């Protein structure tokens, strides 16, 4: 029979296909006579016919219903789990191929009653709708007055008794995407499905909601909650009768015994209150909870707090009067931090509670609580600022999260204990960052004064943090002398060393003052570090080379000997971008040691066979502005630049 | 001094004094505890006297006289455990247990806890309170805390209470007592691995656990989670793992009873992990019908997209675990049907993965108003890559096992397939090559795994698959050139080279007509295919000379 299916599929046997079409009623007769008659064979005939002729399936709805019934009974036969393998795949291929036939027949005409008839039939079949084709059809349906009337039909025939819980869940799983997608472009979702929804759902589900049992229709309950919430978000409910119906609806689902659905009911009630007596709901929602319930209660609290002001913070404070639940309270006091001035007395108590609780998820909660305490202390009125600075300094010492804590500590200390944190590798780096940030901004001055100890002793990365702290403190003081001395010592150490710690020290010294050892071009140590960088071309040496020291060492003239050594090393070593730039700058300043300039020119010429192009452009500028060995090497450079490929310099 | 502050705080009104003392304790040694006792002395749950006593107990728990307070707490716990009334001593029992952990009367405290646990069955029998059962569980924990030898007597009392356990107020009390008995059984299971069980019947505790699972309502989600924890502690003991299968006939009873949505959410991952470990241990003794039930339920779980990546991947791990039991038995045609279902499930998973390719580079569920769980933040592309790589690794061994299960010279070579087998293999090829589009060395290794898993297939079925799907081969190389490696790996092996040369050469001869007018990239792919076919004869001249001679 499968060979017969293929033969019918081929276009050559058109007469045979027509003869088979003549016998369309007869072939189903043998099926009505499972094991004896293969459903898969007849369905395979069906897809061969459908592929051959597109008009074939337009009038096979009775045939499709008979095939659905046959598939249902065959599946019930194949659901036995006694012997190892009575389930044979041919019925399965029949199932998904019948699904494809249904997809094609649904593409034939846009009416949506046949899909829900299929859903009604599919209550007993274990096989779910085909993942690709059926979901593509659903998406096409989702992607207008016809949409509204289809939704109206969907809602009007929704409560059919023949539907079962799983198929109802799939039915709602398909109903939601059209609602949300239209909500993406919606103005108010008032474009007549809700008209029948008025009477067909909340009044109809009265016996269902009054069950007071936690069973499988919790899916129905949760989807009703979600749909009502979406409708409220759209807000087309001008009339108040449906509003009263929905508030009674929410109260009744509050009355259900199942917990998670109950916090879902509170979430729906919070949405209803936000859209437009609530103190009891608030105080009940402040009660303890677990993970699956904490997510719901915290979402309800977040959506309920902003609208509770006009409908107040004494009750949560009283609740705190009598952990994970404590973390939830920290969240629900951190969010209304903007509302903290309204409850003036709550701000100091909340700040104290946050400070007490602060001293993974736990670390994030502690950081959030510390930030909330700092913000509440700042916005409460001083003594609060000092307390916030001390708490943030302690948090930073305990602990980029450390950089954020340091910034928070500096902000709190802006407007005494910060000096102790500044007083002498994650903890050391955090302390150095806090000292630097506080110096940049009562406690701020003490931390700036004590940042010298942090710079000298942070307690490689810790040393870099301490050097950066010294540089930042010196720059802020420039706008005490101890931060400047610490920065100068760090610069001297980095320049003498000639890895990232030295580069950070050089950058901090350059930022603090141009007169630092690394910053100052005439300084011998910085030029020696540049020479060390050029020899191998050790991040301190690279920072010194990139700084103004290497470029302006030639103009300083000491730095002259170190610059000559740098030029000799660069000529001896391979050409590198930083080394070539330093050599070019040194030569330009020398023209405006002679042997060092000659060596730099020779190194550039060797690098020629874009850096040499830039050096030759500088040479062009010099000649526009315009010792025998220097003259000879200038001869060589001039002729080599003439030989170069670039048109501009040659011309 | 704290004692001075307490004395200052001390210096109808009883409730107000208790509230003020509690507030002072919240705001703020032996002397401090010493001053607290007169304050409590100076100062039916709703009853004002009971409320004041509870407030004093809470204050004592928050914070010589400490020994007297501990003795009073022990007496209150003993009274609460023995009798339904005066059950408000849970805080006192917790404070006494905390004091025992850290003052030298730990052994008398453990003895009192054991006495309370032994009197708990009498209280339960008389009632048939719930707080009495909770106090019994707390006493069992407090007795397990020290290294005292009374642990054996405490365990015997707990076992007796569990055996005894196995109106709305009555229903709630029974549920809470069942939860407390579940906690006690979990403690007993934790202590069971250390030494041989002294209970008269080893399987009696698993039977009690199963009965409690049946009895526990869906409302008590925490109780069912604790029962799940007890079940995962069951897997530690091997003898109990041997005893369970004769009792756990149904692997799905725990899920059917969990009709609540809370259970419907929490049960799947952890409970399926418990059964995963259990089946890993007891695959030898599984009934073939039970083997089908397990493989089918885990196929459905893998099929369901509501589950997380971990659940699907561990289901796949158990699937490759069960192919061992599949091939250990006789290589009958009926046995291979389960493996065919396995590969069909894998293909369906690949189909669902491929359906979301364009979306990654329905999934519109982020905008629902009420989310019942924290939304995942895992990157879709990285998750797809990891899932596909691990599933490919699983299919490597799955296909090796399929090769080592040839049905009736047939066993050695030329395994026989039915039409459905060719259909499902062509599907697997379809979605696998479609998934390779997710896009180096890792992709080359994946293609090598693919080549290894399809070279060992029967040459006739392999030839049919290649002949049917090579147009899709070409359609895919037209997009990404990295797929050119699969024909190279096919021609590299001597087994598949002789056929693949013929199929590829006839397809290229068919498509030679349009090679001219087509653009540069597509023509380049075509010439690369021709070049690969031409080195195919160079690599293995003996088998390729005859096939490539006529077309030249």
């Amino acid at each position: 029979t499968t060979r017969f299916v293929y033969f019918v599929g081929l276009d050559s046997c058109s007469s045979l296909r027509a003869k088979v079409l003549e016998s369309l009623p007869r072939v189903r007769g043998l099926l009505h006579q499972e094991k004896c008659v293969r459903f898969s064979n007849l369905v395979d005939l069906c897809e061969s016919l459908a592929a051959s002729d597109k008009e074939w399936i337009k009038d096979k709805e009775e045939l499709l219903g008979e095939l659905l019934d046959a598939g249902s009974v065959c599946l019930t036969l194949k659901r036995s789990s006694n012997v190892v393998s009575p389930l044979y795949f041919q019925v399965d291929q029949g199932f998904e191929t019948l699904q494809l036939l249904y997809i094609e027949y649904f593409k034939s005409q846009p009416l949506g009653h046949e899909k829900v008839f299929n859903f009604i039939d599919k209550i007993s079949k274990e096989g779910l709708p085909f993942v690709l084709e059926f979901d593509d059809f659903i998406f096409n349906e989702v992607v207008i007055p016809t949409v509204q009337q289809t939704l109206d039909t969907i809602i009007r025939m929704t409560p059919q008794v023949s539907s079962l819980d799983a198929r109802v869940y799939l039915y709602k799983r398909i109903f939601l995407p059209i609602c949300i997608y239209e909500s993406e472009m919606h103005g108010d979702l008032s474009r007549a499905w809700l008209k029948s929804f008025d009477s067909d759902v909340w009044k109809a589900t009265g016996p269902l909601v009054d069950d007071y049992t936690s069973t499988l229709e919790d899916r129905y309950r949760l989807e009703l909650m979600q749909l009502t919430a979406l409708l409220i978000k759209g807000a087309p409910t001008a009339l108040t009768d449906m509003r009263k119906d929905i508030i009674k609806f929410s109260w009744n689902y509050i009355k259900l015994d199942d917990n998670t659905s109950k916090q879902a009911a509170y979430v729906v009630t919070a949405y209803f209150i936000s859209r437009f007596l609530t103190t009891r709901i608030f105080v009940a929602l402040l009660r303890c909870h677990q993970i699956d319930t904490r997510y719901l209660v915290k979402q309800a609290l977040e959506l309920l707090a902003p609208v509770l002001s006009e409908r107040w913070l004494k009750w949560p404070r009283r609740v705190l009067s009598e952990t994970q639940v404590a973390n939830i309270y920290q969240l629900i006091v951190k969010f209304p931090d903007l509302f903290y001035p309204a409850r003036d007395h709550f701000i100091p108590n909340i700040i104290t509670a946050m400070g007490k609780l602060t001293v993974l998820e736990n670390q994030q909660l502690a950081i959030d609580l510390a930030e909330l305490i700092l913000k509440w202390e700042t916005k409460l009125p001083f003594a609060q600022r000092e307390a916030c600075v001390t708490f943030l300094i302690r948090y930073i010492c305990i602990s980029e999260l450390g950089k954020r804590a340091l910034n928070i500590l500096y902000e709190l200390l802006g407007p005494v204990k910060l000096q102790f944190f500044e007083r002498f590798l994650l903890g050391y780096c955090l302390n150095a960052l806090e000292v630097l940030a506080v110096a940049l901004k009562t406690w701020i001055i003490e931390n700036v004064s004590y940042l010298q100890k942090l710079l000298e002793k942070c307690l490689q990365d810790i040393q870099e943090i301490l050097q950066k702290v010294l540089g930042i403190i010196l720059e802020a003081i420039n706008k005490e002398d101890e931060p400047e001395e610490v920065t100068n010592f760090i610069s001297l150490i980095v320049n003498i060393i000639g890895v990232a710690a030295g580069v950070s020290l050089c950058w901090t010294l350059s930022l603090y003052r141009p007169n630092a050892l690394d910053s100052l071009l005439p300084s011998i140590m910085r030029t020696f570090n540049k020479l060390c960088r050029d020899h191998i071309a050790e991040f301190e040496a690279k920072v010194t080379t990139n700084l103004l020291e290497k470029i302006l060492n030639l103009c300083a003239a000491d730095q002259r000997r170190v610059f000559l050594s740098l030029l000799a090393q660069l000529i001896d070593r391979s050409v590198d971008k930083d080394m070539l730039l330093k050599v070019i700058n040194i030569v330009t300043e020398w023209i405006f040691t002679t042997k060092e300039k000659a060596g730099i020119l020779g190194k550039m010429m060797i690098f020629d066979l874009e850096l040499s192009k830039k050096f030759n452009q500088v040479i062009v500028d010099i000649f526009e502005s315009k010792h025998t060995e220097l003259t000879a090497r200038m001869e060589t450079a001039f002729l080599f630049g003439t030989r170069l490929s670039d048109v501009s310099i040659r011309k | 001094v704290v004692q001075l502050d307490d004395f200052a705080t001390r210096l109808y009104q009883s409730k107000h004094s208790v509230l003020s003392e509690i507030c002072d304790s919240l705001e703020t040694y032996e002397y401090f505890l010493k001053s607290l006792i007169p304050l409590f002395i100076d100062v039916v749950a709703n009853s004002p006297e009971n409320k004041l006593r509870n407030i004093t107990l809470e204050i004592l728990h928050r914070i010589d006289a400490l020994q007297a307070y501990s003795n009073e707490i022990v007496d209150t716990l003993m009274d609460l455990l023995k009798v339904e009334n005066e059950l408000n001593g849970i805080l006192c029992m917790k404070a006494i247990t905390t004091l025992h952990k850290t003052q030298e009367k730990v052994h008398p405290f453990i003895d009192i806890v054991i006495e309370i646990y032994s009197n708990i069955p009498q209280v339960v029998e008389e009632q048939f309170s719930k707080q009495l059962a909770q106090a019994m569980f707390s006493f069992k924990t407090l007795a397990e805390s020290p290294i005292t030898m009374v642990s054996l007597y405490s365990s015997y009392k707990e076992l007796a209470a569990s055996s005894l356990g196995n109106n709305r107020a009555n229903y709630g009390e029974f549920i809470i007592g069942q939860v407390k008995a579940a906690s006690f059984l979990a403690y007993l299971f934790i202590r069971r691995q250390a030494q041989t069980f002294l209970e008269p019947y080893q399987q009696a505790i698993p039977d009690i656990i199963i009965r409690l699972l049946q009895d526990c309502p869906s409302e008590l989600s925490a109780a069912r989670k604790e029962l799940l924890h007890a079940t995962r502690h069951i897997l530690s003991t091997d003898f109990r793992k041997m005893f369970i299968p004769k009792i756990d006939l149904l692997f799905d009873l725990r899920v059917l009873i969990g009709e609540g949505f809370t259970a419907y959410e929490t049960l799947r991952p952890l409970a399926y992990s418990t059964v995963a470990d259990f089946i890993h241990n007891v695959r030898d003794h599984l009934t073939p019908a039970q083997l089908w039930k397990s493989v089918s339920i885990y196929c459905k779980n893998l099929q369901d997209d509501s589950l997380a990546l971990t659940v699907q991947i561990m289901s796949a791990k158990l699937l490759l675990n069960l192919i061992e039991k599949i091939m250990r038995s006789e290589s009958k045609t009926e046995s291979r049907q389960l493996l065919m279902v396995i590969i069909d499930a894998y293909t369906k998973r690949f189909k669902m993965l491929n359906s979301r390719y364009n979306g990654i580079m329905m999934s519109l569920q982020e905008y629902l108003p009420i989310q019942v769980s924290v939304p995942p933040e895992i990157d879709l592309l990285k998750d797809s890559r990891y899932l596909f790589k691990t599933l490919m690794t699983f299919l490597k061994t799955i296909m090796i096992g399929l090769k080592n299960s040839n049905p009736p010279n047939w066993n050695e070579t030329a395994r026989g397939f039915s039409n459905e087998d060719i259909n499902i293999l062509k599907s697997l090829f379809r979605e696998c090559i479609l998934a390779l589009r997710f896009f180096t060395k890792e992709e080359k290794d994946l293609m090598e795994i693919f080549a290894t898993m399809f070279i060992h297939i029967d040459p006739a079925s392999f030839n049919e698959i290649v002949r049917e799907e090579l147009p899709f081969m070409y359609k895919q190389m037209l997009d990404f050139a990295s797929l050119l490696h699969i024909p190279q790996f096919f021609l590299a092996s001597v087994i598949t080279s002789s056929s693949f040369s013929g199929i590829l050469i006839t397809f290229l001869k068919s498509k030679l007509v349009d090679l001219g007018e087509v653009n540069i990239i597509k023509s380049n792919i075509l010439i690369r295919l021709f070049k690969l076919c031409f080195m195919s004869v160079s690599l293995f001249p003996a088998a390729n000379e005859s096939v490539i001679l006529p077309h030249l």
